[PDB]
């Protein structure tokens, strides 16, 4: 594909009219019509005006007499907006009549129309020699011969050339030409010589490689920028035909060689000419910014006057130096001597030089236009640091980035009124585990819980975590967007809240439109405003689960204890204005109207009832633990007696207060009261806090004492933490593999020759790294990127320094990013739940192994990308036992990771557990290698298998990852799942096939059969803490409802000899 | 004010770029005509669009010149002295030869319109009366007939005397290009090494007996009291083809006169030109 | 140069533009949720478009008129070779969303518009995943080498490679970079669809070959060759997917897309530029293939015509006025026509009947005519 | 302009367009990436019109301006 | 300064001046002359001013 494939044609030639078409060239009897006759157009930001006429209009001189017309006046007319097109058309329509260009229509079939000079004759109004000549002889603007059109005038007039003015293409601009073209008398190559050999002894003239109509032309400026600005158009024009032809597409190119030849110029035109001869790598590449397109072919040229490459720079200067030669490739000199052959006596320009091209390896990397690069770096590379010197970064405005202290939720509207529930599983109470509880319970609460988990609860509250979606769903109800939803949806109620104004349908699944003129006030929302939403809603699912209206039945009643505004109260009132006769009442003791203000428990006189109950009772007074108990209980029990379905709040649930609550159900005569803990959606999503659901059954409850519950666990494994909670840093500095930086996240600004180094070094910590230049013409490029401890577990485990940096280099400049938008990066991001157990897991099982003594190494089966990592201690050597994982040698060797490569076989004659292992089997044994899920007695015997297997061994521990069957039972009753399911009784997680579940009683029963030792563990709070702290990650909602029932339903069996 | 805001913003003056691209200051400071010849050119002239300035621009727009560049053919042909390696009066009108109307005198009409437009919206943001506006008009389209009236004796008459005095041995120096957003006279200097250099053209501000300040009140007589030999044509005065040898002797006096003004001098230079000296050390890096 | 001359992106222009004109006048209304007009939609115009109701697009915001979507060439190629996974996961389908909670990547990426026009046409839809993955990515496509490093953590239900290095490169560079690519496709998805620059049977066996050598999991292959791709590329899509059986007969040989690249060679002669002809030479059989293209005065007008008729099977003529004598003729040449009229050297043609037609019967039309060096046919 | 209702967002965002067109701060751009803009001193050398001693350090030396320790800015 | 601050702030007084006068004098039915005047003094205030 190396030869040029084009025919080359006189396209200006072709667009000289046939002469008979000259009389009605202007279409008198008809409209001109918008993208045929003409091409207008606005540019608001500009607020510039753009007519450009169409056809052999194109070219077109304007007389005085033209521009005193109405049309070239609209642009003045209309300052701001677009000119009408119905003035536009009419304006440029009389317009067109008023131009009528002089001819003699002829019979011969091979002539045509000088129509450059036809419409320079008018626009002088045929004042110049070639105005009288063509008012006086109007037939020698026709032409058999394109060259002898104006051989007939030279001839005619004794000049030697004509000096036509240039049109400027928009008729809009009425300012003065950057040059006028000269076309000389020069009918043969040798009087074409003559002209050009002279043209070098006068300054800032330049020509075409080769003439339109066959007949020499030479640009002449009026300065020299003018003159550089042109030769740049030219330069453009060129590298892109060529650029066509080198990917060997036919193409109809006007010439071979579109860019100008200097004959006198100053330095920097010889500088536009031999670069834009060069056809540099970086015009293909887009290394350079075309905004201000001459510039960068200074610097180009600049970077090409001593270019590292000695072909490349002996070549530029070479054509610097005699910059009067044309220098071309041999493929457009076969174009051009093809040319030579079609046309024998065609002119094109004499000095010529074919240089050959010198190749280049280098593929820059570039896109311009908005969009940040996001990327992703290698652990590893070709390149070898050695003490690299520390890449401070520089100070960024808020102008560019901001730094949200948390990302808000972006979620469906129904999911924020999702429930987990945790039944009881315990069959009774013995009075020694009273004491234990109580014990554990007053020595948890006179010490006050953790202060990393005050910090995030109070840090990421729900109300501003969820505030975007509400603020949307109020911000396209006023718009009047909003249109169909049923009667009880969920899009309803967060209608109801997200307004202040009652809402009526005008029928089924369609709400009134709004009165004109009217935009009610975004309905007012504490904190608890969306959970006590969300608690009501679990009522209604809790009444029975099938139901989609959430409305109350008629003649029912609802109470929300906890009363101060009680905005909830009223967005409830709201939500259920078609029901006839629906009590609702706030009633704290802090409590306004329309809430009834009064202390719990009741006056005994009062009389109080309802068929719901929604208590958040929360003493604001610090107190002994005698009393916040008492306190508790009584709340309890008022809320049990007044209602058949309270949901009661508890601020402190420990295993003691809670069963004490159970016992106090127990103890009230004749009623036996189901119960079930429970954590909604729309609480905050670090808060402990519980809602304990009461609800009398005919039947006696068995197993009605709680024990190890998730919603206890969630509370009572937090407390008071032996180091200051972790405040993210915002890293400024990068040092070269130093693995001093505490969670947080690198952000900041580097000279964009300096940005492939830093991301070479920011590779050591963060695992992904956001970069943008703000502007083609600013040279810094902002860069963010957060610190990941499992990057960090991985690149520093050898203290080699490689990375891609070759690549990165690849980049500057155009190629990482661009984007005028401010950015605001987030200093606790979003995540899904099952990666934050993940990490929970990590937390605990890393803790767990920096416990251990004399460890010879961690053997991760099932360890897929080196995700396990984080756990594994720099000094002991990592072992992946994945088939999945990919293979990379070189980072294997340099990191010290042995990688299988194959499947794990569970049976126990091939098992080969070494002594001093960690083996982790971290949610590995729930699936078969290609995906699919194993049944549970196959899973019940690979880890018996597992366990016989390390019954030999001196020393080693097993951390087998499994799901609990409990986990089921609650998930069937729960709402707020939107990732875990229960696909025909089975667990799903993410987008893994269902997979069935152990029972943890036979798992236990069947490891005392064995006779190994073993332990149950699962992750606790602080584990959670420290995953968020150390990763940057806030937990979510949704993701804080289900992380307890769902985590504490995951044990790691824990294996040990 | 509010385009006088935008505009100014930008800067009261620019320069022309190594690149070729428009720097403009920034500021708004006073121009002074030492800057004339430095870097800076005016900002109204730019004829560079700017987003909310647009009527500044159009106003600027007429001011824009309405002649040719002629190339000085007969100065070429006779060998006299151009400092230009191509030579090129700019003429302020084209001959108008067989118009039914005169170009120059239409253009005239066209910049009175835009002019009648601006004049009038200050009247009527001045709430000024209908009585008053209409003079002004009235002044404004007797101008553009005064100026028909005269240009016909401009463009045809006077084009062809600045066109041969274009010509001139003298007249060495290229006056302009026409575009007034770039030209700026080239800068010869006589540099001596062993001296500071004598800028041919300075600001010396010695007044040639008054020669260097301009009165563009002059234009009033021009358009209005005076005639011209096209004009009068209904008398028709010969026109005048005066003798060449006056205008040629006294540039062949003045020539032949600095020519030979400098030759002791020059002479004399020539024959120090090398006794020029630096003082150098000469090390000895071996014996003997 | 045909592969070059004839892009499919200038080839399909007309098309997209077109709805995009008719959607900016509001006179598009109905179409499917999932129907291939409503990605068409998607790809035309910028904004994001959402039904009022079932069969029922918004109309638009009054004063606003979204600029149409930007297309680079591979644009409607990897939205077809989206619409052939939908299509190969089940044939019976009319909808192409994605089924919720799930996810596609579409491996080679610059800006890769297909990853925008396809978060947009499945907005609808919760929770589906949908990236492009280059070296060369910008945001939102996540940049980043094949193969993955061995850290990051990569999965789908769909894999769209279009991976290309664009350095030129030897042949066993070439070969493992493609094995590669197409391990990493297959191990990352369940339904990779990997593009294959250079489908020599050698090629497409070898990756069969490797696909094989992965434990426990055969592999269900096939070529594939989309009508959004380039009409002349040789590039063929291999598409992967396990399946519980080993796959009977899984080699290719003498496969159709491989052939499409395997027979093409380096030619012994120049390519043929078409010629465009102005002289109308009686029975010369020299005409180089292109068209004779021109006017004539109308009395030569019938003697053209039968002498034009020795080439040219067809030809179209106008006037382009009444007052106008001369007759704009365009004519291309059929080889047919030649390997016909050439057999003998009789020169009969109804020039009778062409005479007839002159001045008035043979064309008249002042709209200008814009004929094509490369026609379309079936 | 508007004693009663509230200013039309047409006029309000294209006189508040034209008015931000006016405003122009003196800087001298630099490459250093440790380096602000002493923006208050900016806008005040602006607002007085540079006629205070501050505004005719800012007209002659706006580079001053330019700041990488942030106290340093006023020091200067 | 190219301009003096406290004349432009001078100008800004006499436009609102203007204004105030003006509607002034369209509730009064005042003649067309008489208020152009009024503003003619009210803009050479300004120029006397500056
Ligand atoms: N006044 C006038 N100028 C013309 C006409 N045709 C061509 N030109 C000018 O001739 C110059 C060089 O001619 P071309 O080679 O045909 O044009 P070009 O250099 O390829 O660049 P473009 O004109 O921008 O397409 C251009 O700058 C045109 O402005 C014409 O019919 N009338
Ligand atoms: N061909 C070519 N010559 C150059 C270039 N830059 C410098 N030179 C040579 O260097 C001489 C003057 O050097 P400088 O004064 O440093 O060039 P400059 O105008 O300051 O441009 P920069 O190098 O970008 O600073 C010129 O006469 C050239 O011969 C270039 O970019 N291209
Ligand atoms: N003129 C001017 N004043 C500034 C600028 N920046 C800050 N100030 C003033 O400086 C005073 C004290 O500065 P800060 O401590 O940053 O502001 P603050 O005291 O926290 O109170 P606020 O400015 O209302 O946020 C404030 O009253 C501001 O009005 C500035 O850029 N220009
Ligand atoms: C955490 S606040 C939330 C209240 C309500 N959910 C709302 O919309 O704001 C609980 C309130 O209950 C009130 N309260 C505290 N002790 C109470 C008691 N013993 N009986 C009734 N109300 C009480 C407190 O004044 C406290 O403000
Ligand atoms: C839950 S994932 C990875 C575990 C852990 N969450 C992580 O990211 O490192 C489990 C992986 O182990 C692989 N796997 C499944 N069965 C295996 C087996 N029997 N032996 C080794 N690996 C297996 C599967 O390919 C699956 O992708
Ligand atoms: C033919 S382009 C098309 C890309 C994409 N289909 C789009 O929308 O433009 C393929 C791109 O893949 C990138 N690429 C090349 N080699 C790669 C590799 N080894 N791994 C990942 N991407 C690669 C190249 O930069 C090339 O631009
Ligand atoms: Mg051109």
């Amino acid at each position: 594909m190396w030869h040029y494939t084009s025919i080359n044609n006189d396209t200006r030639v072709a667009l000289d009219p046939k002469p008979n078409q000259i009389r009605t060239i202007t279409k008198p009897n008809t409209v001109p019509q918008l993208g045929t006759d003409y091409l207008y157009t606005f540019n608001s930001q500009r607020r510039s005006h753009t007519l450009r006429l169409l056809g052999p209009f194109q070219y077109f001189n304007f007389s005085e007499t033209d521009r005193g017309h109405p049309l070239f006046r609209l642009p003045l007319k209309y300052p701001s907006k677009a000119i009408p097109a119905d003035e536009l058309i009419d304006n440029l329509h009389s317009w067109m009549r008023s131009v009528h260009l002089l001819h003699v229509r002829s019979e011969d079939n091979t002539l045509r129309y000088n129509w450059m000079l036809g419409v320079y004759a008018r626009s002088t109004n045929y004042t110049t020699p070639v105005g009288q000549l063509v008012v006086n002889a109007p037939a020698i603007l026709n032409y058999s011969n394109p060259q002898d059109a104006f051989n007939s005038v030279f001839v005619a007039l004794g000049i030697d050339y004509i000096d036509i003015p240039i049109t400027n293409s928009n008729i809009f601009d009425d300012s003065s030409t950057p040059y006028n073209v000269r076309i000389w008398h020069a009918p043969t190559m040798t009087e074409v010589n003559h002209i050009l050999a002279l043209m070098r002894k006068s300054t800032l003239v330049s020509t075409h490689s080769s003439w339109h109509w066959n007949v020499l032309h030479t640009f002449h400026y009026r300065s020299e920028s003018d003159m550089i600005d042109h030769f740049a158009a030219k330069i453009l024009e060129d590298w892109r035909q060529k650029e066509k032809l080198d990917k060997g597409a036919l193409v109809e190119a006007d010439r071979v060689i579109q860019r100008l030849i200097p004959l006198s110029s100053s330095t920097y035109v010889q500088r536009l000419a031999a670069i834009g001869a060069l056809y540099p790598n970086e015009f293909t590449e887009n290394v350079l910014d075309l905004s201000r397109l001459s510039t960068a072919l200074l610097q180009l040229s600049d970077t090409y006057y001593q270019h590292a490459n000695d072909q490349l720079r002996r070549l530029y200067r070479r054509m610097y130096n005699d910059s009067r030669t044309l220098y071309m490739t041999q493929r457009h000199q076969e174009l051009l001597l093809a040319q030579i052959t079609a046309d024998p006596n065609i002119l094109l320009y004499p000095y010529t030089y074919i240089f050959t091209t010198i190749p280049t390896s280098m593929n820059y990397i570039s896109n311009t236009g908005q969009g940040r690069i996001k990327h992703s770096l290698t652990v590893t590379g070709a390149t070898e640091h050695d003490t690299v010197a520390d890449i401070v970064l520089g100070q960024t405005g808020e102008d560019v980035i901001t730094i949200s202290m948390v990302e808000p939720m972006s979620i469906a509207v129904e999911d924020m009124y999702g429930y987990v529930l945790d039944t009881p599983t315990r069959d009774i109470w013995p009075a020694d585990e009273q004491i234990e509880q109580k014990g554990d319970a007053v020595a948890l609460y006179d010490t006050k819980t953790s202060r990393a988990l005050g910090m995030f609860n109070n840090t990421v509250r729900i109300d501003d975590l969820l505030s975007p979606l509400l603020s949307l769903v109020y911000r396209t109800y006023i718009k009047g967007d909003t249109m169909t939803m049923t009667q009880g949806s969920l899009d309803h109620l967060t209608l109801c809240a997200a307004v202040d104004s009652d809402i009526t349908f005008v029928g089924n699944r369609m709400i009134a439109p709004l009165p004109e003129g009217y935009i009610p006030k975004p309905m007012h929302r504490n904190n608890s405003t969306m959970k006590m939403l969300s608690l009501y809603v679990a009522l209604k699912k809790l009444e029975n689960f099938a139901t989609n209206s959430y409305l109350m039945a008629p003649d029912t009643s609802i109470i929300l204890l906890g009363a101060e505004r009680e905005p909830a109260v009223n967005i409830l009132r709201r939500f259920n204005r078609n029901v006839s006769n629906v009590r609702i009442i706030g009633m704290g003791d802090r409590a306004v109207e329309p809430n009834i203000r009064v202390r719990v428990p009741f006056p005994i006189d009062k009389n109080i009832s309802a068929d719901f109950i929604i208590c958040d009772i929360n003493s604001y007074e610090d107190q002994s633990f005698e009393s916040m108990f008492s306190e508790t209980i009584s709340v309890v029990t008022t809320c049990a007696s007044a209602a058949t379905r309270a949901l009661v709040k508890i601020n402190h649930p420990s295993e003691y207060m809670i069963n004490s609550v159970i016992e106090r159900l127990s103890q009230l005569g004749g009623v036996f009261y189901h119960t079930a803990l429970l954590k909604t959606a729309s609480q905050n999503p670090y808060s402990y806090e519980t809602y304990i659901y009461i609800t009398p059954i005919a039947a006696a409850v068995r197993f009605p004492f709680y024990s190890n519950s998730a919603m206890i666990n969630r509370y009572m494994t937090a407390v008071a933490d032996d180091e200051m909670p972790i405040i993210p840093s915002i890293h400024t500095v990068i040092k070269g593999h130093s693995n001093t930086y505490s969670p947080g996240l690198f952000c900041g600004c580097v000279d964009v020759q300096s940005a492939p180094l830093a991301l070479s070094q920011l590779k050591s910590y963060c695992s992904e790294a956001t970069t943008w230049r703000v502007d083609s013409d600013d040279n810094l490029v902002n860069i963010i990127a957060r610190i990941d401890p499992a990057r960090i577990a991985l690149e520093f485990r050898t203290r080699s320094n490689t990375s891609a940096y070759h690549e990165y280099q690849r980049y500057v400049p155009n190629g990482l990013g661009f984007k005028v938008r401010k950015t605001r990066e987030f200093r606790y991001m979003h995540r899904e739940v099952t990666f934050i157990h993940k990490l929970m897991m990590y937390a605990l099982i890393r803790e767990q192994i920096s416990l251990t003594e004399n460890m010879t190494q961690v053997v991760s089966i099932g360890g897929r990308n080196l995700a396990d990592i984080s756990v594994v201690p720099l000094n002991m050597k990592y072992v992946v036992i994945d088939p999945a994982t990919r293979i990379e040698t070189l980072t294997q060797e340099k990191k010290n990771i042995e990688v299988q490569s194959r499947p794990f076989q569970f049976d126990a004659a091939n098992m080969d557990l070494e002594n001093n292992s960690i083996y982790l089997f971290i949610a590995v044994i729930m699936n078969e290698p290609n995906g699919a899920a194993t049944p549970a007695r196959m899973q019940m015997d690979k880890i018996r298998n597992v366990a016989t297997a390390m019954l030999t061994r001196t020393n080693c521990v097993a951390y087998i990852s499994f799901y609990e069957a409990g986990i089921i039972t609650r998930l069937d009753q729960s709402t707020a799942h939107k990732t875990i399911r229960v696909e025909e009784g089975r667990l799903k997680v993410a987008n893994y096939v269902p997979v069935d579940t152990l029972v943890e009683a036979d798992v236990t029963l069947m490891l005392r059969d064995i006779g190994i030792t073993h332990e149950i563990i699962r992750p606790s709070t602080p584990e959670l803490i420290d995953a968020c702290s150390n990763y940057g990650i806030r937990l979510g909602s949704t993701g804080g409802a289900v992380l307890d029932v769902f985590n504490h339903y995951s044990p790691v069996i824990k294996l040990v000899r | 004010p509010v385009e006088y805001g935008i505009f100014v913003q930008r800067g009261a003056t620019y320069t022309i770029n190594a690149a070729g691209e428009f720097e403009f200051s920034g500021r708004n400071e006073k121009w002074d005509q030492a800057l004339y010849l430095s870097e800076h050119f005016p900002a109204l002239f730019s004829d560079v669009p700017l987003a909310g300035a647009n009527t500044i621009i159009a106003i600027m727009r007429l001011f824009t010149p309405q002649g040719f560049l002629r190339t000085d053919d007969l100065a070429i042909a006779a060998n006299f002295p151009r400092a230009s390696r191509n030579p090129q009066t700019y003429i302020p009108y084209t001959n108008q030869r067989g118009t039914v109307t005169n170009e120059f005198a239409s253009r005239f009409r066209t910049i009175v319109a835009t002019l009648a437009n601006v004049v009038n919206e200050r009247a009527v943001q001045d709430d000024m009366q209908k009585a008053t506006r209409s003079c002004t008009k009235q002044w404004l389209r007797h101008l553009e007939t005064q100026f028909d009236n005269i240009a016909v004796a401009h463009t045809d008459h006077l084009s062809v005397v600045y066109a041969t005095m274009s010509n001139f041995m003298l007249n060495f120096t290229n006056n302009f290009s026409g575009n007034h957003a770039t030209f700026k006279p080239d800068q010869y200097v006589i540099t001596s090494p062993e001296g500071s250099y004598k800028p041919i053209i300075e600001r010396q501000g010695e007044t040639v007996d008054g020669l260097t300040i301009i009165d563009t009140s002059i234009v009033w007589p021009i358009l209005c009291q005076c005639t011209y030999p096209l004009v009068r044509q209904s008398i028709m005065e010969e026109i005048v083809y005066p003798d060449p040898s006056t205008t040629l002797s006294q540039s062949l006096s003045v020539a032949q006169v600095l020519s030979k003004l400098t030759l002791p001098d020059a002479f004399i230079n020539m024959i120090l030109s090398g006794g020029d000296s630096v003082v150098m050390r000469t090390y000895q890096t071996e014996a003997d």
